[PDB]
């Protein structure tokens, strides 16, 4: 189906050693960030607002815009607001 | 005798009269760290003996 | 947007051999070029020494 992937020689085919993919890389290198930071602060004296790098699950995220996608702005009504009321006096011809 | 102006008796209007230092205050955000420990991290290159 | 770095720590021990080869290997793998690069300025100078 791609003409870029037909093995027509022995050269380019060995064994198989790991495999990767997209989820599995966007949350390791979030981790190797943090890391990096969580370790040379605890290290050595810093003078910071404390704060707690953690790292969020991005598969929850993108499965949480597509979610605002099917959210509906407006509504359908057979009626309108009642928009006006009135307040009957003691008189019979002045509200 | 001392010559050093240790207590003057001042009138109210002249408490807020010492604020002439100019202070430098670094942010809140930003941070401080003191890497004078990090001048010694470094493996030493083992010779290469057969 | 990512680059990379040398990371030296003693807990480990290797041959004296594995960063000899480790230079070459470097010096055609990246690229340092006059538009991007893949490893930073430090790296590259250890890398040469390598």
């Amino acid at each position: 189906q791609r003409p870029e992937r037909i093995k027509t020689t022995p050269y380019l085919e060995g064994d198989v050693l790991s495999s990767d993919s997209g989820p599995l890389l966007s949350v390791f290198a979030l981790q190797e960030i943090m890391q990096k930071v969580r370790q040379v602060q605890a290290d050595y004296m810093t003078a910071t607002r404390e704060v707690d790098f953690t790292v969020p699950d991005v598969q929850k995220i993108l499965d949480d815009i597509k979610a605002l996608a099917a959210e509906q702005v407006y509504k359908i009504v057979k009626v309108p607001s009642i928009s006006f009321r009135h307040i009957v006096m003691q008189s019979r011809d002045r509200v | 005798f001392i010559n050093k102006r240790i207590v003057e008796r001042v009138r109210v209007g002249q408490i807020l009269a010492v604020l002439n230092r100019r202070f430098v205050a670094y942010k809140g955000k930003m941070r401080i760290m003191d890497i004078t420990q990090s001048l010694k991290m470094g493996t030493k290159l083992a010779a290469p003996t057969v | 947007q990512i680059i990379l770095d040398l990371k030296i720590d003693p807990g480990e021990r290797m041959d004296p051999a594995v960063r000899m080869v480790a230079g070459v290997v470097g010096h055609l793998l990246f690229t340092a070029g006059g538009r991007f690069t893949n490893l930073t300025q430090n790296m590259a100078r250890q890398l040469d020494i390598a």
